[PDB]
Order: C-alpha cells, then structure tokens, then sequence
C-alpha cells in the first residue's frame, strides 16, 4: 500500500541533472 | 495460525533488505534516535504523490505497531513491506 512502483520514482533513487 | 509476515522477513536476503533500508532512511530523515513518527514518514508522502494527515498517518504505524510504542522501527518497519508484498485480492 506504499505505491511500490512511485515509492523508488519519487525518492531512493531521483537524480537526472 | 502462524506468522506470514514474521518468517517472511527472517527469510528476506540482501537483495530485499537492501531495498528496505533505503525507505526506513528516508523514513527518519530527521529522527533523534531511528524510528517514525508521521513528521518523517509523510515528509516522503509529498514526494510518493501524496500527502495524508498527522492524524491519520498513524494508521501507517499503528498497522505495524507491536509493542505500544508509537513509533515504527527496522522491525515493525520491515513487515509494513511484506504485508503489502504484491496486490492479488
Ligand atoms: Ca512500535
């Protein structure tokens, strides 16, 4: 119920200049 | 009955940890000792695509709550993912 899929799109991994 | 959760995640392996420290992270980015409160919790909500309320982001650490603490901790934390491991009701 974290939303798997916008929980690493959003933070844990963000970085594109 | 027995324990899906709690011998799931004794049976969890680097792979799968791995991908839970990142959040319990950024779950307390701000903690004092390790552990949630909402205040650090919803901080990530905003960034998820969402934003829900003090009042009711406990429902997030009261869903994993075992020991009346009020905040979530790498245990209570760690079973929040294994119940919602993949969405098949
Ligand atoms: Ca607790």
């Amino acid at each position: 119920r974290i939303s798997a899929d916008a929980m690493m799109q959003a933070l844990l991994g963000a970085r594109a200049k | 009955m027995d324990d899906i959760y709690k011998a799931a995640v004794e049976q969890l392996t680097e792979e799968q940890k791995n991908e839970f420290k990142a959040a319990f992270d950024i779950f307390v980015l701000g903690a004092e000792d390790g552990c949630i409160s909402t205040k650090e919790l919803g901080k990530v909500m905003r960034m998820l695509g969402q934003n829900p309320t003090p009042e009711e982001l406990q429902e997030m650490i009261d869903e994993v709550d075992e020991d009346g603490s009020g905040t979530v901790d790498f245990d209570e934390f760690l079973v929040m993912m294994v119940r919602c491991m993949k969405d098949d009701s």
